[PDB]
């Protein structure tokens, strides 16, 4: 699953296609701003505040 | 290039004259309706491999066979079939003649549709009487069928100015048709219904009719000269199955058959015989919205347009079509590849190019457009197919001016070889055994036994046993013992005694035989006994009785020949007992066993007689023992050598036993033994460099065979890579004989090139700097089918000619004379210079002969200079720089060409060579060395006019003696050191003839030596 | 397989013998045809197939 080329399309075509669909069209995580850090502070530990 | 299968470029042709049509009258219908023996309306088709009638092609009167085969019920055999057809058509003839009087209806045209439908209805018993009023036509052929009122929908029906009619059965299938691979294809024209042809008068009305009508399978037009008026043909959805790997449908088969028929007609156009129709191609008209690109209907529409324009196929088509050929053609056309031709299939009209040779535009008012836009660059000519050969033929190269690097050609030939294969070996040495003899003389010399040579110490090693076993496995004979015995007896009965005057051995001899073996694939005895007893040798007298002893007798007795045994006393005794079986592989016990065999064979000799002893391993102890013991008790002797297998064994023959005398060894015997041992050493050194008997070749061997096999599709200028590969093979071969073969292999036209390499070839590959390239034209012209054979290592089975053997002798003399790093020059090489394989790689050359050469100019490491200025003339040698000049087999030719004497020609040569800067020189001269024997059939002299008269070549040359040659040489230079090199009895020259993979001879090498003694080579050093 | 592009590559011996034996026995030989041309060694295609 982590390397696609170990699945031959001769032996498992639709399963190789499903691996392609996962590795190309899985949703990308993004990031958004909230709050007021400048006077509220922020309790964000690992992320930037 | 090509579309998908290769079409023949660089030419295009088409027929020109078209026959004027002929109206089909009632008298013609009657003459076709009865079946004369000269002509009948059916032609039989036949199978290719069995010559059996399996199908019948039909013609004009019987073409309305649209019903099922069960409705007719024909017999399966062709003779009963045609007899049934003759009888039933005669019944129909009587019916139609009873209806219509011939005398009043002689010269009116009959109706073709009614004729075909009438025959088809009468053969099917389907109420044919309502067709008989429609048989005589009026006002046109088509309007009677339109405006008629007789209701018969089995054959035709009208839709209003458009008549449809069900055509059928161009071909007819027999019972023995079984879809075999050599059966003729029928193109789905034997079914009940393959198409429905719609007839009318105008194409606008036809196109208005096909608005509401479907065009699923696609329609087909004809546009040239249709069968019965202007019409379209719509094929149905039936399939063709008599083509195995793929199934095509009806209109596909019609378009394919007419495209192949037009491809047939484009080749056979001769510009004076007329054809019945200029093009038979269809050019599909409406179905192109349903059949699209890369489909088989589209691709055959493309090929149909190309056939109409007049292209030709790259490979020839058969006279009778086969299912394998049709399968191969369609399998070629469904592949990958773009349309390379500018001709694209249209939809509005069939287009023809500007310079297409077809004249169909002049004989047709509607359909064709001379497009001035697109042009075809290829020239106009017909096809010229050369006639194929079953055997591979020889090829010779011709070079060009371009050049590449050597390693690129080496990489390309490594890509193109099929070299890991097992070639057939052949035979090194063919013929009867050579015979080398020497006899005792009283007045030569007395020598001691310690001075005579012996075996080399490196004799029983692995490489030496390898060389001897290779030579013994490759040398082809009949019976070894028979040939050896004939040689030793013919050289034994020549001896004469010094006591009396006649000879030693006579008839009625009562001989004994030692060392008898049983198995010889004949009688259970050695094969010399009964022909020598019957006198069939005819150089011998027959003995009185032969008794045979040894370990392996069949008609004698088994004894141990070492120590004595009860027997009689025999007046002659021939012994072969050898020291391999009883000797335990050591020279001491072998020599002691030789001494014991000599003791037994001397004590069993019945004094006043003779004996013959073989010796495998002649060593110093053996020579010392025989000199101490045997020679004082022997009147005279000789020791001879039959040469069949490479080993050091000799024969000893002694005459006149048990008389007190004084005999020793002589200097002639010493010379014979030195020659014998050096001959063994040279031939073993040659045999240790050859590959094994049944080897496979990998390329690492210094001699062997190599092939390449690259493919050539049709007529095409070959690419850079093929030219580099073939030129690299030529540089690797080095002007040996090269044979090619062109054949279809697994659906691909491919050619092979087969030749051999040599150490002289490796020397020539070390000579040059850049790899030159060949002219590929001599291979591009070839359109044959040259069937190959399995490769062999020794191709020459008849052996080498004595001229070739003499040439190899002179080549070995040149290669031995020329040192390393020395400027040379040659007189008269020829178109190719053989001396390039002789001189070393660092030595520069400058050959000169009148004929223009063929070896390439430029691309050498060292200086090579080619020039043609008649070297015998004067005024050229001043600028020429050389150290040694060589004239081989050309001075006599120049003397015969100038029609002048040999002395004057040699004097002119030495006058022009005085101006040079060379100091050593050797040239071939025509001089009698020994007394003349005037060799029968190879060199018959003229004693009066002094000519040579070579009968194999038809040439004659003047000569003179060594006295005159030495006179002119000493008149030229006072300090010249004249010498005459002797011939090679030791066969030291055989290196160049065996390493270049040539089976030599026996009789021709004897004739070559006896020819070399009458025209030797002299060497001149002008100093010293 | 086209011969003109697959002329000079080595073929697989196991797949060849099994293909002949399956075609003579009519035992669904079509899934052997992709394994006929070999790569990276003779044995690892049969292992990792
Ligand atoms: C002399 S050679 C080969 C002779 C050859 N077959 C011929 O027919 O002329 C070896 C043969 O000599 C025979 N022979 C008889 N007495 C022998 C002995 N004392 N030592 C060696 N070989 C002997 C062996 O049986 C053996 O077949
Ligand atoms: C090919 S040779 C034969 C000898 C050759 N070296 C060999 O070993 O076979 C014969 C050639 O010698 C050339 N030749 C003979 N006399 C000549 C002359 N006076 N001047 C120039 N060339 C001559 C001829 O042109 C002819 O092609």
């Amino acid at each position: 699953f982590m390397n696609i080329q170990l699945i031959s399309p001769i032996d498992a075509p639709i399963l190789r296609q499903w691996a392609e669909i996962i590795h190309r069209y899985w949703p990308n995580p993004s990031q958004i701003r909230y709050g007021t850090p400048n006077v509220f502070g922020s309790a964000n530990l690992f992320t930037p505040p | 290039a090509n579309v998908w299968g290769v079409r023949l470029a660089d030419s295009l042709s088409s027929p020109t004259i078209e026959t004027r049509t002929r109206h089909y009258t009632l008298h013609d219908f009657y003459s076709d309706l009865d079946a004369s023996v000269g002509k009948e309306p059916w032609r039989p088709l036949r199978n290719q491999r069995t010559n059996e009638i399996v199908a019948v092609q039909l013609f004009r009167p019987l073409q309305g066979l649209v019903f099922d085969t069960q409705l007719y019920g024909f017999p399966g055999t062709f003779s009963q079939w045609e007899q049934f057809m003759k009888e039933k058509l005669r019944v129909l003839k009587y019916e139609v003649l009873r209806i219509y009087p011939i005398s009043t209806y002689n010269h009116d045209r009959v109706n073709v549709f009614v004729a075909n439908a009438l025959v088809g209805a009468f053969l099917s018993n389907q109420a044919f009487y309502d067709l008989l009023p429609l048989l005589i036509v009026n006002d046109t052929m088509i309007s009677d069928l339109l405006g008629t009122g007789a209701a018969l929908s089995q054959f035709f029906q009208s839709h209003g100015e458009v008549l449809e009619v069900a055509a059928g059965r161009k071909y007819l299938q027999m019972n023995n048709y079984s879809n075999d691979d050599d059966d003729p294809p029928l193109f789905a024209k034997d079914l009940s219904d393959y198409a429905k042809a719609f007839y009318s008068d105008t194409y606008e009305v036809l196109d208005r009719f096909f608005w509401t009508h479907d065009s699923s399978a696609g329609v087909l037009v004809h546009y040239d000269k249709p069968t019965n008026g202007n019409h379209y043909i719509l094929g149905t959805l039936t399939q063709m199955v008599s083509a195995p790997p793929h199934i095509i449908n009806a209109t596909d088969a019609l378009l394919l058959e007419s495209c192949l028929e037009q491809f047939a007609a484009n080749v056979r156009a001769r510009s004076a015989q007329p054809v019945t129709r200029l093009d038979q191609c269809y050019h599909l008209r409406w179905g192109a919205q349903y059949v699209g690109e890369d489909s088989l209907t589209y691709r055959l529409g493309v090929l149909s347009l190309l056939a109409t324009n007049g292209y030709q196929l790259a490979r020839p088509i058969p006279k009778q079509l086969t299912n394998r050929w049709l399968s191969s053609f369609v399998s070629q056309v469904v592949s990958d590849g773009i349309n390379e031709t500018p001709l694209w299939p249209q939809e509005r009209y069939v287009q023809i190019a500007y310079d297409s040779p077809s004249v169909v535009d002049g004989a047709t008012q509607y359909g064709y457009v001379r497009r001035n836009q697109l042009r075809l660059g290829m020239r106009i000519s017909a096809l010229q197919s050369l006639s194929d050969t079953p055997a591979p033929v020889q090829w010779l190269p011709q070079y060009t001016i371009d050049q590449v690097a050597v390693d690129e050609g080496d990489a390309m030939v490594s890509q193109l070889t099929q070299l890991p294969l097992r070639p057939d070996y052949g035979s090194i040495w063919i013929g009867e055994a050579l015979s080398y003899y020497v006899d005792y003389n009283r007045s030569h010399r007395v020598v001691l036994s310690s001075e005579l040579p012996q075996l080399p110490d490196t004799y029983f090693d692995g490489d030496e046993q390898y060389g001897r076993s290779l030579f013994s496995l490759a040398r082809k004979v009949g019976d070894r013992s028979l040939v050896k015995d004939t040689a030793v007896l013919k050289h034994a009965y020549q001896a004469i005694d010094p006591n009396t005057g006649k000879e030693y051995l006579r008839a009625g001899q009562s001989v004994a035989y030692f060392g008898a073996s049983a198995g010889h694939s004949g009688a259970d005895q050695p094969l010399v006994i009964e022909p020598w007893m019957q006198g069939k040798i005819s150089g011998v007298p027959p003995p009185s009785s032969v008794r045979q002893f040894g370990y392996d007798v069949a008609k004698g007795a088994i004894v141990d020949l070492a120590r004595p045994f009860p027997s009689g006393d025999y007046q002659f005794v021939y012994s072969d007992v050898d020291q391999v079986v009883d000797g335990h592989d050591d020279l001491s016990i072998s020599s002691g066993l030789v001494e014991s065999l000599l003791d037994s064979c001397v004590h069993a000799t019945a004094p006043g007689g003779s004996f013959v002893m073989k010796i495998n391993f002649p060593t110093r102890t053996v020579w010392h023992y025989i000199e101490q013991k045997i020679l004082p008790n022997v009147t005279s002797y000789m020791l001879i050598k039959p040469f069949v297998t490479n080993n050091v064994e000799v024969f000893f023959v002694a005459f006149g036993v048990h008389q007190q005398s004084a005999l020793t060894w002589t200097s002639g015997v010493y010379f014979f033994l030195v020659d014998h041992f050096y001959r063994y050493e040279t031939l073993s050194a040659i045999s240790r460099q050859l590959p094994s008997f049944g080897y496979v070749d990998d390329g690492s061997s210094v001699t062997g065979i190599e092939i390449i096999s690259i493919e050539n599709p049709g007529f095409s200028n070959m690419t850079q890579a093929a030219r580099v590969g073939i030129s690299g093979l030529c540089a690797n071969v080095g002007n040996a004989r090269k044979s090619i073969a062109i054949y279809e292999s697994h659906g691909a036209r491919v050619l092979t090139i087969t030749s051999r390499r040599s150490p002289a070839s490796a020397r020539r590959k070390a000579r040059l700097r850049y790899l030159p390239l060949i002219d590929p034209r001599s291979l591009e012209v070839q359109a044959r089918t040259i069937l190959p054979s399995n490769p062999v290592l020794f191709d020459n089975i008849n052996g080498a000619s004595p001229h070739v053997c003499l040439t190899m002798m002179y080549n070995f003399e040149v290669s031995s004379a020329v040192y390393d790093g020395d400027v040379v020059l040659d007189l008269g090489t020829g178109p190719e210079a053989k001396i390039l394989e002789l001189i070393p790689s660092t030595s520069p050359v400058t050959c000169v002969d009148i004929r223009p050469t063929a070896q390439p100019n430029g691309c050498w490491n060292v200086r090579t200079t080619f020039l043609e200025l008649d070297y015998l003339s004067d005024g050229w040698i001043t600028g020429v720089r050389g150290d040694i000049v060589t004239c081989m087999l050309s001075l006599g030719a120049a003397a015969a060409g100038k029609s002048m004497t040999f002395d004057a020609a040699f004097q002119q040569l030495v006058r022009v060579l005085t101006r040079s800067t060379a100091n050593v020189l050797l040239i071939q001269v025509n001089c009698p060395t020994d007394v003349i024997r005037t060799i029968k059939g190879y060199l018959e002299i003229d004693q009066t006019n002094k000519r040579y008269k070579f009968p194999k070549f038809g040439r004659d040359e003047p000569y003179s003696d060594m006295d005159s040659l030495e006179r002119i040489c000493r008149a030229a230079w006072p300090n010249c050191s004249i010498t005459w090199v002797p011939l090679s009895y030791d066969l030291r020259w055989t290196k160049l003839a065996l390493l270049e993979s040539t089976t030599l001879s026996s009789a021709s090498v004897r004739i070559a030596e006896l020819m070399y003694k009458y025209m030797p080579i002299m060497r001149i050093d002008i100093h010293g």
